[PDB]
């Protein structure tokens, strides 16, 4: 699992792969690792794949409730602090590794939250087991005053390096970009370097190939 | 001192009955009437919703008949708000019984659980008793069809035919003459419709303000079919009974 | 029976008598205050009545700074005002800790109104005896004046009055606001709005103020503070020489 | 939650709640019980105001606490079955703790104790029920009949009745029953119990229920077709003599 | 349409126009009937000054 | 009582036009006025 | 110390009717006259904002709120009680469905769940019933558009068209002829505007009318693009400029 | 309806709580006790009434000490003030435990006022019937606050409660006017003795006994202790000289 984030002048952009790995074996080839806390703030998890969605669901519910209570847009700062408190109260027993990016009337922001509660802020940031390869690339190519297409190209290069140089990262590329002026848009399968080729022979079997021990029908409706 | 504002809900009167349940039994009479007939082939539950108007929604609207289990259904007569909590607790208890024994909960167990819930408030806590009385209908392999009734006092008895709510005496007197021990479902249904026609406070009998719940057992054995009569099928029995 | 008027219970006319009587307790001090909304800042001015000469003027004040950015002026008996100030400060602390950013005035006003509503609904509690005027500048929204009540009915105000002569000051400011059609004072400097408010207050009450009769609270951009006596004397001197 | 005291000593010494529960019991259905040499009979009546009450699922007025001891009540029916539930669970706990089937004396003491506690605890009104406990102790054939009052006082009765018009049944038992010479047969006990009931029930053979308790884990409930059989010769012997 | 759908503010105008048309057709009795019906519908609502003047 | 009011109001309406007989359309005017008053005073 | 008012404050009168319930109904029948009607393609809920003092801001006060991006709420009773109710209902709806099921509850279950709080208030000792009457409008993919009215007693009834407040009797007795089986959203909003016209007693403009509509899933207000599964919130509220355009459409 | 004074949290139709008023009226039936805010610190004084001579002299005391620099002198229901000063001592101990800085006087005032009003919000607690003249010296200077049973406290330059409350305040005003620039503690103790003697003239029927104590930086350097030795006798016979 590789997730990166790049902060440019107008807004911020993050990216993620689609391969969910439970160890030496791959579970699913195309998954959505990006989690939505609010329509303007996005999160992507790393580390354990089982705490990320639960924690993001909790924070999204509470944050949208807080924004409705305040009758105003949510702020990335409040979400970051809430993740900090939640992860700290469990005392490091949750291995969730999350990225947080968002914009607000105060401006744009991008932070990272570690499993035991540590926090950091940077224009570029990659977290997770496959973060190393992509973060080296972004440290090599990043510069001041990036543009939207330049930022997405840099994120694509970082994720491509991560998927090529690491086993657990590959398949498609999922990218979300945040724009201060306009609405934040979400790209599904933005890059698909891996496409399964057709099989040499078709493994379709003739009808009745396997014997049936017993035939029965179970009712469903009243 | 927090004493002068207390009403002493659980207090014995000088002659010796409770007073809050006494007025709950009056609040029951001011609610919409309900009818329950025990037939050999099944059980019919019908009730006339009160406060009806042209703007009342009828497409998806059940306020007097509630489902607690696929086999057991109840009829509510009284304050619907207080009945909601009892319905939820009954459903929770039935699902817990299915958790514990993996077998359909008999009607008597749920009837006891609800009676105990009512009695607990009538006894201690200083809170007002629930002003709702239920009509329980269900099936099992123990005693076949069962038709109990509840009270704010928390006492329950079995009945071959009951009607709790407004004009209870008139409905009981009307049904006792026509009640036999051998009706099918249709005879009980037409008897209940005639009773509702003769006990209602309005002039005609339109399909909007009548609700029907029936228990039938046909080709399939061991499982009855619970159908809440929708208005489209409700208006059908009106012509069969001749009221139209 | 007759125990209706004693606790927060409904009445034959559908009224909560205790909450109604709570409002009559807000005029015990008969202290008149008003707050206007400037173009970029807010200023709230309140009468400062020192009954006895044994009082120290510095400590006697009905203006409490809730935080570095949110100020509050409260009318009514002071001990309940101080209870409300303590709770408001503690809740500002809790919100800043939990969410990490300074809260806007409307959120604080809504939370205090909700607390007052919980006070009214619970029988064993009594409603707060004060009327709180929350004043602040919100970079997300703008300058804002918020006034709650013992019942919990809060709403933003273009300009707030209070005290026994709340209605008279209300009409006095309403004539200006309905003739100028603007929702706020056009004076950019916090200097000018202070004299505007003092002049309107003087014309409304028909009284002339000295260094000690009135206490003025000013909320600029990300700053709230209470002017000292010399500041009020200088403002009054400027008003006297100007008009 | 509720801590207010509901039972307060009156200036004349009685507890108003307890003496009101006495009257609440006084409005209940009449229940009578007699004991022979080896048989105890608990007779009871039912309300005849409303009809169309079936028999199979109607809760029996005499509730089985254990295989050897049974209970009958009078007064408020709502509260009594709570005492029944508490007695049953306490009997099971006693079986678990002492490895011995419960005795009539111990169960009656427990019921009196719980009624006493409810008369003692704050925020709870006293029970409005009066209970009759009958049964046989293990390995003993002696019938024991116990009455428990809402005040918490329990006593043994050779023949006691509770409920409405209990004075008439009491005076009837005072002259057609001998404490020192109990009836020697189950039939005689049933006949005495039935003849006692017609002094008050005055027709209602349908809603007269009688439970006969026998030793060695034998508890039976006589049906209507036997009760009317007894009533036949009872009314035959009444008017001709 | 306006009879069942009770819309007196529009019923006044339609009845007034009917009275005008009937007057143009010299069937004076029907015009008077329409005018009286409009008057009946008029004096129960907030009909504007234009329609009362008409 | 509204019927009597309708009849009396129709009689008054016939007077208002200085006429001699009561007509059906004056009955309509009277019943309209009576209905309006009855539905207004219910407030 | 704690709370010594553990006894229920609602006691059955000898006449057989609840005191506090029949008292909250009286407190509700006086106040702001709100209304809401259901059309085939949507539901429109409208209320008038009685500006207490002309120096106040009716914009800050939210007469209508968003329970969920699909379900809105309108009241006609006491302000603070409605505010506390709406906050509690949002919290419990989140807890019951967003935490456990993952989406927003439908109108039918949400209404019962929020009425649970009020029917507990009339039961739990030491507290008084809420003095508000709630108009709940919402839509779902199975039961479609539905409008529910919640009474302070806790009883909720499904109504095609409704009104609560001072002008409740007139609006209720006037909505039968207005309403029929087939309707359109603009037709419904015109009906609501015409009905609310006479029930208002102050200045009539876009500022004094609070109006919300539940319609099709508009994606512009969704706040993100890229997921075909969701198409936006169905609950939208007209501003003063939006409503003073159909105001002269009368 | 009647019975508006039976309970505590009930509001009267004019909006004034009634149990608090009765507590105030109970306060005045107590021994007089004054306090003078001298320039460097504060000077307390009490007039513990000598009952039948069986009571041991110079042993029963009423100036309770909180921490080192806060003193408490109380009148009215003496035990209620005992409990109030006990809670105040606990609060000061907690503050010094978790801040390691001696509690400042206004903070102690806030704590005591919040405690006092906590007893006039409910129906299950009797309001305090004790008025305190607690004060002392802190880092910023000296403060002297009188607390009232309603929960309202003020930063007085001198205050007194008791039977001779009204007489004492007149002499307090005279002393303040005579020395507008300030007053030294050494002369303040003698003036306090004189003021107590003037107030005691109302209770001349019963015997008197004077106890005085002062907290200051010039001499006691922020420590609170009573007056013993020749200083008390000098104050006594100076005040008796003018009589």
């Amino acid at each position: 699992t590789t997730i990166v984030g790049v902060k440019f002048n107008n807004g911020v952009v993050i990216a993620a792969d689609t391969r969910s790995t439970q160890g030496p074996i791959v579970a699913d080839k195309n998954c959505a690792k990006l989690h939505r806390i609010s329509p303007k703030i996005w999160c992507a998890g790393a580390g354990t794949a089982a705490d990320t969605e639960a924690v993001t669901q909790l924070i999204g519910s509470n944050i949208e409730l807080h924004s409705l209570y305040t009758s105003r847009e949510p702020r990335v700062v409040s979400a970051l602090q809430m993740l900090k408190q939640h992860l700290f109260k469990y005392q490091g027993h949750i291995g969730a590794y999350l990225i947080v990016a968002g914009v607000d009337p105060t401006g744009s922001h991008l932070f990272s939250i570690h499993a035991h509660g540590s926090t950091d802020v940077g224009y570029y940031l990659s977290l997770g087991s496959g973060s190393l390869a992509a973060m080296a690339v972004l440290e090599s190519h990043w510069k001041q005053d990036l543009t939207k297409e330049e930022a997405i190209k840099l994120a694509s290069d970082a994720i491509q390096a991560g998927i090529w140089n690491d086993l657990g990262s590959g398949s498609n590329v999922d990218v979300c970009v945040m724009e201060i002026g306009k609405d934040a848009e979400y790209l599904r399968n933005y890059l698909t370097p891996n496409v399964r080729e057709e099989k040499q022979k078709s493994y379709k079997f003739p009808r009745g190939t396997t014997a049936v021990l017993k035939e029965s029908i179970v009712n469903i409706c009243d | 001192g927090s004493r002068r504002y207390d009403s002493r809900t659980t207090i014995f009167s000088p002659e010796g009955r409770l007073y809050q349940v006494e007025y709950a039994l009056e609040s029951i009479s001011h609610a919409g009437t309900a009818i329950g007939i025990m037939a050999s082939d099944g059980i019919v539950l019908a009730a006339e919703r009160k406060v009806t108007s042209t703007l009342l929604e009828q497409d998806t609207s059940t306020e007097k008949l509630y489902k607690l289990n696929d086999k057991i259904a109840v009829a509510v007569a009284g304050l619907t708000a207080d009945a909601e909590i009892l319905i939820n607790t009954a459903r929770i208890h039935a699902q817990n019984y299915l958790k514990t024994y993996n077998e359909d909960i008999p009607v008597e167990i749920l009837v006891r659980r609800l009676s105990d819930i009512k009695q607990g408030y009538t006894q201690h806590g200083g809170l007002r008793p629930f002003g709702v009385s239920f009509i329980y209908a269900g099936y099992d392999d123990r005693y076949g069809y069962q038709l109990y009734t509840s009270n704010p006092s928390g006492n329950y008895t079995g009945w071959k035919a009951i009607s709790v709510g407004a004009n209870t005496s008139a409905a009981q007197t009307l049904l006792q003459m026509d009640y036999k021990d051998d009706m099918k479902v249709d005879d009980a249904i037409e008897l209940a419709l005639k009773t509702l026609s003769k006990t209602t406070d309005s002039s005609a009998l339109t399909y909007d303000r009548l609700e029907f719940a029936t228990i039938r057992k046909g080709a399939n054995d061991g499982e009855v079919y619970q159908k809440i009569f929708k208005p489209q099928e409700i208006k059908d029995i009106l012509v069969k009974t001749g009221i139209t | 029976a007759g125990y209706d008027r004693h606790i927060t219970i409904f009445s034959p006319e559908g009224r909560l008598y205790q909450v109604e009587y709570a409002f009559k307790a807000t005029n015990q001090t008969n202290i008149n205050s008003l707050a206007v909304r400037g173009k970029d800042c807010t200023v709230v001015i309140s009468q400062k009545k020192v009954p006895d000469k044994l009082l120290d003027p510095t400590t006697v004040s009905y203006i409490f700074c809730i935080s570095r950015t949110i100020g509050m002026v409260v009318n009514g008996p002071i001990p309940d005002a101080r209870n409300a100030a303590l709770r408001a400060k503690a809740e500002a602390a809790e919100f800043r800790y939990k969410y990490g950013y300074d809260m806007p005035c409307d959120v604080l006003a809504k939370r205090m109104a909700n607390l007052s509503q919980i006070y009214t609904q619970r029988a064993y509690m009594r409603p707060l005896g004060v009327i709180l005027t929350f004043v602040s500048v919100d970079e997300e929204l703008g300058p804002s004046i918020y006034k709650t009540d013992p019942a919990g009915y809060y709403v933003g105000y273009k300009a707030t009055a209070t005290g026994p002569k709340q209605q008279e000051i209300t009409t006095n400011l309403e004539n200006h606001f309905k003739k100028s059609k603007i929702d706020h004072i056009n004076e950019e400097s916090w200097e000018k709005v202070v004299e505007f408010a003092i002049t309107h207050m003087i014309d409304a009450l028909g009284t002339e103020f000295s260094k000690n009769d009135l206490e003025v609270g000013v909320a600029t951009k990300d700053k709230f503070f209470t002017l000292s006596a010399e500041n009020i004397e200088e403002r009054l001197v400027a008003i006297a020489e100007q008009d | 939650g509720y801590d207010r005291a509901l039972s307060i000593f009156s200036p004349d010494g009685h507890i108003f709640q307890v003496e009101y529960a006495l009257e609440a019991v006084k409005r209940g259905t009449c229940a009578v019980g007699v004991k022979g040499k080896n048989c105890v009979v608990l007779g009871c009546e039912r309300r005849s105001t409303l009809k169309l009450q079936d028999t199979r699922i109607t809760p029996s007025k005499v509730s089985k606490i254990d295989s050897h001891v049974v209970l009958s009540f009078s007064g408020l029916n709502a509260d009594s079955r709570i005492l029944i539930e508490k007695a049953r669970v306490e009997a099971q706990s006693h079986r678990l703790t002492l490895e011995d089937p419960v005795t009539v004396e111990y169960l009656t003491r427990y019921v009196a104790g719980v009624q006493q506690r409810y008369t003692q605890s704050g925020g709870v009104r006293p029970f409005g029920v009066s209970t009759l406990i009958a049964g046989f102790d293990p390995r003993d054939d002696e019938p024991k009949l116990y009455q428990t009052e809402p005040s918490g006082i329990y006593s043994s009765w050779s023949a006691q009745t509770i409920g409405r018009n209990s004075k008439t049944v009491r005076e009837f038992l005072e002259k057609n029953y001998d404490r020192k010479e109990p009836p020697a047969t189950v039939e005689e006990c049933v006949k005495l119990t039935v003849r006692s009931l017609l002094e008050v029930v005055q027709t209602g053979a349908k809603n007269i229920e009688i439970t006969v308790v026998k030793p060695d884990s034998d508890i039976v409930a006589l049906s209507s077709e036997e009760i009317n059989q007894y009533v036949t010769q009872i009314e035959q012997e009444k008017q001709e003599q | 349409e306006f009879k069942k759908l009770d819309d007196k503010p529009s019923l006044v105008d339609v009845h007034l126009l009917e009275s005008k048309v009937y007057h143009k057709l010299r069937n004076l009795a029907k015009s008077k009937a329409s005018l009286t019906a409009a008057r009946t519908a008029a004096n129960s609502i907030y009909c504007p000054t234009q329609t009362v003047a008409e | 009582a509204d019927v009597k009011g309708v009849c009396t109001e129709a009689g008054m309406y016939a007077l208002r036009e200085r006429r001699i007989h009561v007509t059906q359309e004056d009955f309509e005017l009277a019943v309209g006025k009576v209905m309006n008053k009855n539905q207004e005073t219910a407030i | 110390m704690t709370d010594r008012y553990s006894f229920s404050l609602t006691t059955f009168s000898p006449s057989g009717k609840l005191g506090q319930i029949d008292y909250a109904l009286t407190a509700v029948k006086q106040g702001v006259t709100s209304l809401g009607i259901k059309a085939t393609n949507g539901v429109v809920i409208a209320t008038e904002k009685k500006s207490s003092s002309p120096l106040a801001m009716s914009e800050t006060l939210s007469k209508v709120s968003l329970l969920t991006p699909d379900i809105g709420a309108v009241y006609s009773g006491m302000g603070p009680d409605y505010r506390v109710l709406v906050d509690k209902s949002r919290k419990v709806a989140h807890t019951s469905y967003k935490r456990i099921y993952g989406e927003y509850p439908p109108t039918k279950l949400l209404v019962s769940e929020v009425a649970k709080i009020m029917q507990e208030a009339t039961q739990s000792g030491g507290v008084r019933p809420f003095g508000v009457s709630l108009l709940i409008a919402g839509h779902d993919e199975f039961n479609g558009f539905s409008l529910y009215q919640v009474d302070p007693s806790g009883s909720y009834f499904p109504w095609k068209a409704t009104a609560i407040g001072k002008g409740s009797v007139a609006a209720k007795t006037f909505l039968e002829k207005r309403w029929n089986d087939e309707l359109e959203l603009e037709d419904a909003i015109h009906i609501a505007l015409l009905t609310l016209k006479e029930s208002v007693e102050g200045e009539f403009n876009g500022d004094t009318i609070e109006l919300a509509i539940i319609g099709d899933e508009n994606p512009d207000l969704l706040g993100y693009t890229g997921i075909p599964t969701d198409k936006g919130p169905r609950f939208r509220k007209l501003t003063s400029q939006e409503i003073n355009d159909r105001l002269e459409a009368l | 309806g009647t019975g508006y004074d039976l309970s505590n949290s009930v509001f009267s139709p004019d909006g004034r709580n009634f149990q608090v008023e009765y507590a105030v009226k109970a306060v005045e039936n107590g021994t007089t006790s004054i306090g003078i805010k001298c320039n460097d610190g504060v000077v307390f004084a009490v007039e513990k009434l000598i009952t039948s001579k069986l009571l041991v002299p110079q042993k029963n005391v009423k100036i309770q000490v909180v921490d080192r620099h806060i003193g408490c002198v109380y009148s009215g229901l003496i035990p209620d003030g005992r409990h109030l000063v006990n809670r105040g001592r606990e609060e000061a101990a907690s503050f010094k435990k978790l801040y390691k800085t001696p509690i400042p006087i206004p903070a102690f005032a806030d704590r005591l006022g919040q405690y006092v009003q906590a007893h006039t919000l409910y129906n299950s607690v009797r309001p305090f019937g004790v008025s305190t003249i607690f004060g002392g010296v802190d880092k910023n200077g000296a403060h002297l606050y009188m607390l009232e049973p309603s929960g309202s406290y003020w930063g007085y330059k001198g205050a007194a409660t008791g039977k001779g409350r009204q007489s004492a305040k007149a002499e307090l005003e005279k002393l303040v006017d005579h020395h507008p620039e300030g007053l030294s503690a050494r002369e303040a103790v003698k003036q306090a003795a004189k003021i107590i003697y003037l107030a005691h003239e109302d209770n001349k029927e019963k015997d008197f006994e004077l106890e005085i104590s002062w907290c200051s930086l010039s001499e006691t350097n922020g420590l609170h202790k009573f007056v013993k030795g020749d200083l008390l006798q000098e104050a006594i016979d100076f005040a008796q000289k003018e009589i």
